[PDB]
RNA sequence: AGGAGUGGAGCCUGCGGCUUAAUUUGACCAACACGGGAAACCUCACCCGGCCCGGACACGGACAGGAUUGACAGAUUGAUAGCUCUUUCUCGAUUCUGUGGGUGGUGGUGCAUGGCCGUUCUUAGUUGGUGGAGCGAUUUGUCUGGUUAAUUCCGAUAACGAACGAGACUCUGGCAUGCUAACUAGUUACGCGACCCCCGAGCGGUCGGCGUCCCCCAACUUCUUAGAGGGACAAGUGGCGUUCAGCCACCCGAGAUUGAGCAAUAACAGGUCUGUGAUGCCCUUAGAUGUCGGGGCUGCACGCGCGCUACACUGACUGGCUCAGCGUGUGCCUACCCUACGCCGGCAGGCGCGGGUAACCCGUUGAACCCCAUUCGUGAUGGGGAUCGGGGAUUGCAAUUAUUCCCCAUGAACGAGGAAUUCCCAGUAAGUGCGGGUCAUAAGCUUGCGUUGAUUAAGUCCCUGCCCUUUGUACACACCGCCCG
RNA sequence: CGAGAUGGU
């Protein structure tokens, strides 16, 4: 870059970056679990960690997949030779992961299972985990010609305001049967946790809470105490 | 597109009565009649233009789509029993009807 | 208008009343400051609501019984 | 109650009908300046012609005196397409050929589907668990009354305890001489320094006036930027309220309704396959429904929709003076950006030479209406500027069916608009100009910003509709229903 | 207490 490239473009380039590369990798490992990238820069190396439920399966026989993934991201992307290093990490809590649950219940209805056997599978799972609430939905041609929905509801759930922001974790997905697509969406309502990264730290607007008084001695006489 | 109806019910598939309307000619067993009488019932008096009057019903496929009319031209299905029955297969639109008699497959009688 | 307090701040203000009865007074400014350390509030616009209907209430004990 | 209108005129632009080789097509409150749809080519799907394989792989055949590839010249052709015909060089196992099978498609079905969006519907609405009532579909909870913008609160009570929507929440506007602290932001002051004026107590001065004239190794944060905190609660006083929940006026105060975003359950045969490597089934596949050349999308007796300019004197024309805010900028394949200053030309425009990847350069963004002086004189007039002749620049591979721009000339209808009908309550309506999108060339559209700034209301259910309850029914395809001679 | 019929998708 023989002269630099102005704020604007620069910080539009690098978020046109990261949609791409989460693309690919939403489509190499999908069955393999995968759930989220994060990319971190220092001094002539470009460091990039990868989340999945089944890490070995990332990595191949003896790292293979690490290295022909290394190999294809340095080579489309332009990075020069060894700056570039993939690790990948495996997803703490994965009941409360809604991209890992719309994942796992695609390959469960494309196997052949029922629809409401499947869909109760992931309810129950999810409730288990510890959310707070959840709603999963399937619509398409389920069951004749003409085309039908289902939801299964759980526990609490917002629509409304700024807390759907950080408190409601949401996945969309296809999956293609001999007679068409069918879709599917998950919700996830998360708990409130002060500091442990199940959840968020702050609280809900509407949540007042109350310290208790505690200790005290309702009779008195006056006295002195000397030190 | 246009409606020329009017009324609440949107509730069909349209019409489209357009693009490839391939014109249509006889084969074996078949007339061109143009309308004389419309009765009650779904049935009409047509007259074919080789003379024999017939009295004429409208199949179950085009019952409340295609409206037939007082003079209008249509394809008609002769039975090889009961020769005075006969039942309508189309209607030709008179843009379609004077490409029929350009063809001359019409005698000069049909009304356009 | 429109002036009427939802039971998200009616509420509130009750069981303050009931556990801190003996710090409380007929000064908005100090009953502002009180509410502050007795509870944890989201919001500054919600503390003030809250402070206001402790206030109301105070005024009320002060003549006679309130049945909550 | 009123304001500005629209419907009448000329022109722009979307739709139907007609015309045509083709004038590609979706859509009929909730279609019609809408598909971000401003088509010279491309886009491109339509119409007239011509090259090409970019037909994987499997099996069989043909084949190293050879499977196959490419081409000069003349004829041919819109054509410098070796397309094809005559001729005779060239390449080297990569192809060719028959059968099977694939592959592509702005082809068909939105009435086969996913995703997204619109609408019912801007209002206050919706639902389990355990208990009570009915053989049952169902019901109560979810209410007689008062109160609220609100299924918002009070209270009542065969129900008790909860969930979503509402509200809270997020962004934004108006206040801080208090905090943090700035050569990519300023002020004040002086060591002072410089130009101009004497108008000034008084000189041509220490001292006065004027400055985007210039240094500070002066002091500082009022004006600009932007981080943290503060502030407003129906909190205070007087009335009215089953004296509760609340409602009205007033003091003090920057401020006692700022404006947007997000939004439930259940639906619709609503729109989209022409946004997609989202997709089932059907069609087509070498004389192709997968690339180049030319034409069309603009065609004009006629009906309709959203708009621009006007009918003048509360004006038009010619000079002079003086004030904004929001943004964008060297294109990463893809090859283009925003402009100061000097010179040539009436103008559009041309040449030279610098700054800017931006609180740094265009830039103190010298904006329009408005403001001050002049000319015209109630005349289709010096109002209005449609229609049309001749000449000159700029973009581009190409401007004719006129791309856009400049100049002289020509000088239509139109004198405040029939029956009808739209939007609007305060920095609002209306007037007025400037940025962004689309862009090689270019707004009469749309999405934002500032500037000048009113009249009329503080209400009602009459007209068109929405919410809740009681009531009647021969309706459930649900009054655009059903039905008799 | 004016006049207020009818219904392809």
């Amino acid at each position: 870059m023989a002269v630099q490239i102005s704020k604007k473009r620069k910080f539009v380039a690098d978020g046109i970056f990261k949609a791409e590369l989460n693309e690919f990798l939403t489509r190499e490992l999908a069955e393999d679990g995968y759930s989220g990238v994060e990319v971190r820069v220092t001094p002539t190396r470009t460091e990039i960690i990868i989340l999945a439920t089944r890490t070995q399966n990332v990595l191949g026989e003896k790292g293979r997949r690490i290295r022909e993934l290394t190999a294809v991201v340095q080579k489309r992307f332009g990075f020069p030779e060894g700056s570039v290093e993939l690790y990948a990490e495996k997803v703490a809590t994965r009941g409360l992961c809604a991209i890992a649950q719309a994942e796992s219940l695609r390959y469960k209805l494309l196997g052949g299972l029922a629809v409401r056997r499947a869909c109760y599978g992931v309810l129950r799972f999810i409730m288990e985990s510890g959310a707070k609430g959840c709603e999963v939905v399937v619509s398409g041609k389920l069951r004749g010609q003409r085309a039908k929905s289902m939801k299964f509801v759980d526990g609490l759930m917002i629509h409304s305001g700024d807390p759907v922001n950080y408190y409601v974790d949401t996945a969309v997905r296809h999956v293609l049967l001999r007679q068409g697509v069918l879709g599917i969406k998950v919700k996830i309502m998360l708990p409130w946790d002060p500091s442990g990264k199940i959840g968020p730290k702050k609280p809900l607007p509407d949540h007042v809470s109350i310290v208790e008084p505690k200790d005290e001695i309702l009779p008195t006489t006056p006295i002195s105490e000397q030190k | 597109n246009k409606g020329k109806g009017g009324k609440n019910r949107r509730r069909g598939k349209n019409e489209n009565e357009s693009e490839k309307r391939e014109l249509v000619f006889k084969e074996d067993g078949q007339e061109y009649a143009q309308v004389i009488k419309m009765l009650g019932n779904g049935r009409l008096e047509a007259m074919c233009f080789d003379g024999v009057k017939r009295l004429c019903h409208i199949r179950g496929k085009l019952r409340k789509k295609v409206w037939i009319n007082t003079s209008d031209i249509i394809l008609v299905g002769l039975r090889d029993y009961q020769d005075n029955k006969a039942d309508v297969i189309l209607k030709y639109n008179a843009d379609e009807a004077r490409s029929l008699k350009a063809y001359g497959e019409l005698p000069e009688h049909a009304k356009i | 208008m429109g002036r009427v307090r939802t039971k998200t701040v009616k509420k509130a203000a009750r069981v303050i009343i009931e556990k801190y009865y003996t710090r409380l007074g007929n000064d908005f400014h100090t009953n502002k400051r009180v509410c502050e350390e007795i509870a944890i509030i989201p919001s500054k616009k919600l503390r003030n609501k809250i402070a206001g209907y402790v206030t109301h209430l105070m005024k009320r004990i002060q003549r006679g019984p309130v049945r909550g």
